[PDB]
RNA sequence: CUUUUAUUAAUAGACAGACACAAUCAGUGUAGGAAGGAAAGGAUUAAAACAGGUCCGUUAUGCCCUCAGACAUUUUGGGCUGCACGCGCAAUACAAUAGAUAUAUAAUCUUUAUGGGAUAAUAUUUUGUAAGAGAUAUUUGAACUUGGAAUUGCUAGUAAAUUUUA
């Protein structure tokens, strides 16, 4: 009879140990996870072939397994390498995109090696000074200027 | 010795009430009974728009667009005015 | 439509002078269209000669 | 011969140059576009004003072709730049060619007849305007706007 | 030059289907997921834009004398925000219109700077198709 | 033979005209008169040699008048007039 | 063939029921799209010859982020009047003139004095001041009811003019006129 | 001196001219006109005063101080920009009168934090003897839901908003 709207949905989904949830589109609901932004969320779903205008509550579990492999292995599905965060990274040398649990663990590990080398651009990031060419006369008084994450 | 006025930086802080409590959710899915109740009521109603039916049947406006589009695919009501701002469904 | 019965109809004659806290009110001479009379009263807005002013109470006076 | 008059009407920076010519069908062309399919409806509505105040019987069999222009000095990559200003220019110049044709190759007693109607409708349909942008003076950002001062 | 006699949105809506069905054009490798220029924010919402833009560019060369590659980028520019400071004007991407300019010379609708007679009898069907 | 007049004041370019128009047009050959619109230089400058008082600006200017003749003639018919009609303050660069 | 409102309504068949207000109530200027281009009508001491529809859209482009837009005003007034026409089966211009009359305040007070001893006096209102005060009231309740709500600008215009003309007291400008007519009465 | 109407492009055109409002000098209203009341906007600019600013613009200058690793001049690095904190002038914002996309009303989406862009990482790259300097791809995404006492500017194409050369 009527098929432009699904019969029933779901609310909360568990993917990569974050609670992506809601009656949102697959482009907007996948923007909850860090490491995945609004450009790359639309870029991955066109390769898997699932339509963007589909609410994530109604979805088949076989479609979920392609999603788990694509974000984990982004060079297999056919993404060009320009979308990655670590393009030619110093620790390895090959292109890889970061997902939350390895993402934070790689970032703080980069911060520790600058403490032993006393890299003056790097150690100001830890206490919270502005590393770029800003003038600190009459701006940013009570605030801190390190690396910032939500929650 | 005319006037001596001093102010503090403690006065410039704002006072606000904490938060307003959250509201219950609207429905986002179509039921079989929701299919029937929209078609009988729209045939009575003369000028129909998007906000009007969601304010009745508690529906979000994203699912109410297709309910108006499905009704005009039948010969019940017709879109009588359209601009970039607002479309008007009438008879 | 019930707000229309309260009006009384009256015609201004001429302007006398301006008087107010900052000179925003004017004094006028006005006669009633129902019966022959002569009233003096202050009005807020700017008027010219020959206007017809709507008023609620017709019995109050100035000075 | 083919009788033709050409009249100009202009605004702040806009220019309009119509041309009347005699054809059996009543037609109005704005950049070789029929006027009934114009997108800028304000430009369409002002021509729709003059088509109704004088009768279409009097404007029976004439052709008008209209070119537009904007003077140099400024360059604008934005859309919606010269919408209103060109519409008042073509409203002015088109009304000029109507009384122009009735004065040269038609009876003169009919010329002042429709002239009185539009002049009672609007005196400024046939004459240009004076108002422009006032130049900026130093010490402020605008013409009359002065910079905000503070003493404490 | 009777393209003025019809609208612009209806001339594109019919001609873009046959521009798909010709199947004589090459396309860039990732034209599905990219921005049209650096001034734009996101990728276009339409599933097809490489054909509809080719219908749009055929309006301009028909109404005008000659259309180069640099004149195409200026008509499709954008006004993007650079931050707290006010906006600035950018132009379109020169690489995407290059393949668009190459495909129509690979087909034969246009030559060196003008149009061919072959594309002219295609458009003359279209104007009488709408009316 | 494009020949031009470039001056600094209006009064000098006027008296050179009716002397040249009678001598060149009425006697030998035809010509064309052509006057160009003026070109203005603008140097907005601040007045005081300090930054103390109320800041005022001044605009200086310099104007150039241009009148050009376009003549096609025989060889010595124009060149006799250069030696004859040389006026005192004005420049007249002649391009044969 | 005569000039119509939007080629759908007519400048005729409307009439002002109030006698005092009818002089500055203008109907002579006819516009398919309400737009003005005369220097002579603008630069004038008198405000009698001004179109009411021209005065109504000028109360739309109000805030500083929204100033300078007449195209966005002309669209939302068109989608407004079509809903008023079908719902009421009236001329939509007829409910307009009943909206100005009912929401127009009748008399107001004046405060002369200072301090805890302040004299209050009740005076009357000129018809030129009654019109200008009435238009400013109506646009305010529109901008309040449509600021942070899913009602479009076209929707909130329609039920505002229908409730104010019908004296149904659930509108905005009728409630604000209720207290100011009460204040001038008790101060007398 | 600039803008506006006309036409031989350097010349006309406006005078409160006309009528009315009881005198002279005026002021206001209607009519004809491109322009009606200093046509609109600028520039020039009395006597006289200030212990106002300027010896860090001057091969303008009096007195004083300094005399060859000079209180001269040249070369290489570092500064004028630093960070607990008070103040003035400004640019984006707190969103459906909106955002993305586009054929710019083809069509579609977001129906409340997809508004907002600070801070920061990786990678390509421009100028320069020399980058914590400008530009590009992807990610991270703060405060902020209209602001206490108080106070600045503005009467017509003015305020306000969006663009544009040197
Ligand atoms: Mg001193
Ligand atoms: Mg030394
Ligand atoms: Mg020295
Ligand atoms: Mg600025
Ligand atoms: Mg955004």
């Amino acid at each position: 009879s009527y098929t432009s709207d699904p019969q029933e949905l779901q609310h909360i989904i568990r993917i990569f140990n974050t609670n992506v949830d809601g009656t949102k589109r697959i482009a907007h609901a996948l923007c909850a996870i860090t490491g995945v932004g609004k450009r790359i969320s639309n870029a991955i779903c066109k390769r898997v072939g699932v339509d963007v205008l589909r609410r994530a509550g109604d979805l088949n579990s076989d479609e979920l397994e392609k999603i788990q492999k694509a974000i984990a292995d982004p060079t297999s599905v056919g993404i060009p390498t320009s979308f990655f965060n670590f393009k030619r990274n110093p620790v390895d040398g090959n292109d890889v995109h970061l997902v939350s649990t390895r993402m934070d663990a790689e970032y703080r590990m980069m911060l520790e090696k600058g403490k032993k080398m006393r890299h003056v651009r790097l150690c100001r990031v830890a206490c919270g000074l502005k590393v770029h060419g800003q003038r600190s006369k009459s701006n940013g008084r009570h605030i801190r200027a390190g690396m910032v994450f939500r929650r | 010795a005319l006037k001596a006025a001093s102010t503090s930086k403690k006065e410039k802080k704002k006072w606000t009430e904490i938060k307003k409590k959250d509201e219950a959710r609207k429905v986002f899915t179509v039921s079989d009974e929701l299919l029937q109740k929209v078609e009988k009521e729209v045939k009575k109603m003369k000028i129909v728009t998007i906000f009007s039916l969601g304010s009745k049947m508690n529906l979000t406006l994203s699912v109410s667009k297709n309910l108006l589009r499905h009704c005009v695919n039948k010969g019940i009501i017709s879109l009588i005015h359209k601009s970039q701002q607002t479309s008007i469904y009438g008879q | 439509e019930a707000n229309l019965q309260q009006q009384f109809y009256c015609k201004v004659l001429k302007t006398a002078d301006r008087a107010g806290s900052a000179g925003a009110l004017v004094l006028v001479r006005v006669e009633l269209l129902n019966n022959g009379r002569k009233m003096n009263r202050l009005i807020k807005g700017s008027v010219r000669e020959g206007d017809i002013i709507a008023l609620l109470e017709c019995e109050r006076e100035h000075r | 011969t083919i009788k033709s008059v050409i009249t100009q009407g202009k605004r702040k920076t806009a220019l309009a140059t119509c041309k009347c010519s005699e054809s059996e069908e009543m037609s109005i062309l704005v950049d070789k576009v029929p006027y009934k399919i114009l997108s800028n409806k304000l430009m369409l509505s002002k021509i729709k004003e003059i088509i109704c105040v004088v009768d279409d019987v009097n404007l029976k069999n004439l052709s008008f072709q209209i070119t537009t222009k904007i003077k140099e000095g400024v360059v604008t990559h934005k859309k919606g730049n010269g919408e209103v200003a060109l519409a008042y220019a073509v409203r002015m110049a088109f009304a000029k060619a109507i009384v122009a044709y009735y004065g040269t190759y038609c009876d003169e007693w009919k010329k002042q007849e429709i002239k009185k109607v539009l002049m009672s409708f609007d005196r400024y349909c046939l004459v240009g305007d004076i108002r422009k942008k006032e130049p900026k003076k130093f010490g402020g950002p605008g013409a009359r706007a002065r910079y905000q001062k503070s003493y404490r | 030059d009777e393209i003025y006699t019809v609208k612009t949105t209806d001339f594109v809506n019919i001609l873009k289907k046959s521009l798909q069905s010709n199947t004589d054009i090459t396309l860039p490798k990732d034209h599905d997921i990219l921005k049209t220029s650096t001034g734009k924010e996101n990728c276009p919402v339409s599933d097809d834009w490489y054909y509809a833009r080719m219908a749009a560019i055929l309006n301009l060369i028909a109404k005008k004398g000659n259309m180069t590659v640099e004149e195409a980028c200026v008509e499709f520019g954008n006004y993007k925000n650079r931050g707290r400071r006010p906006s600035m004007f950018v132009k379109a991407d020169e690489m995407f219109m290059k393949s668009i300019f190459e495909n129509l010379e690979k087909i034969g609708y246009l030559k060196e700077n003008k149009l061919t007679s072959n594309a002219k009898e295609i458009i003359m069907d279209v104007i009488q198709s709408l009316s | 033979v494009h020949i031009d007049i470039s001056t600094t004041n209006k009064s000098a370019i006027t008296l050179a005209c009716e002397k040249f128009e009678a001598f060149a047009e009425n006697f030998i050959e035809s010509l064309e008169k052509e006057v160009l619109p003026k070109q203005v230089g603008l140097v907005p400058t601040l007045k005081t040699p300090c930054g103390q008082g109320t800041k005022t600006w001044a605009k200086y200017k310099i104007i150039v008048h241009q009148v050009r003749y376009v003549i096609t003639s025989s060889h010595d018919q124009l060149e006799k007039v250069i030696q004859f009609l040389k006026n005192f303050p004005e420049i007249n660069i002649n391009l044969g | 063939a005569d000039i119509k409102l939007f080629e759908k309504y007519s400048y005729d068949d409307v009439n002002c029921s109030d006698e005092s207000i009818s002089s500055y109530i203008n109907l002579s200027r006819r516009f398919i799209i309400p737009h003005e281009g005369s220097r002579a009508i603008i630069k004038s001491k008198t405000k009698a010859n001004l179109s009411i529809i021209n005065r109504f859209v000028n109360s739309l482009m109000r805030n500083g982020r929204n100033s300078g837009k007449k195209r966005l005003a002309n669209v939302c007034v068109e989608d407004a009047f079509v809903i008023i026409n079908c719902l009421t089966k009236k001329n939509p211009l007829q409910v307009l003139v009943d909206a100005i009359i009912n929401a127009g305040p009748r008399e107001d007070t004046a405060r002369v004095g200072r301090g805890g001893s302040m004299k209050r006096t009740a005076v009357d209102v000129s018809p030129s001041k009654r019109v200008s005060l009435a238009i400013q009231l109506l646009s305010n309740g529109i901008r309040s009811s449509a600021f942070k709500s899913r009602k479009s600008l076209a929707e909130c215009i329609a039920d505002e003019l229908n409730n104010a003309a019908a004296n149904s007291q659930n509108s905005y400008a009728v409630k604000k006129r209720e207290e100011i007519e009460r204040i001038a009465k008790s101060n007398r």
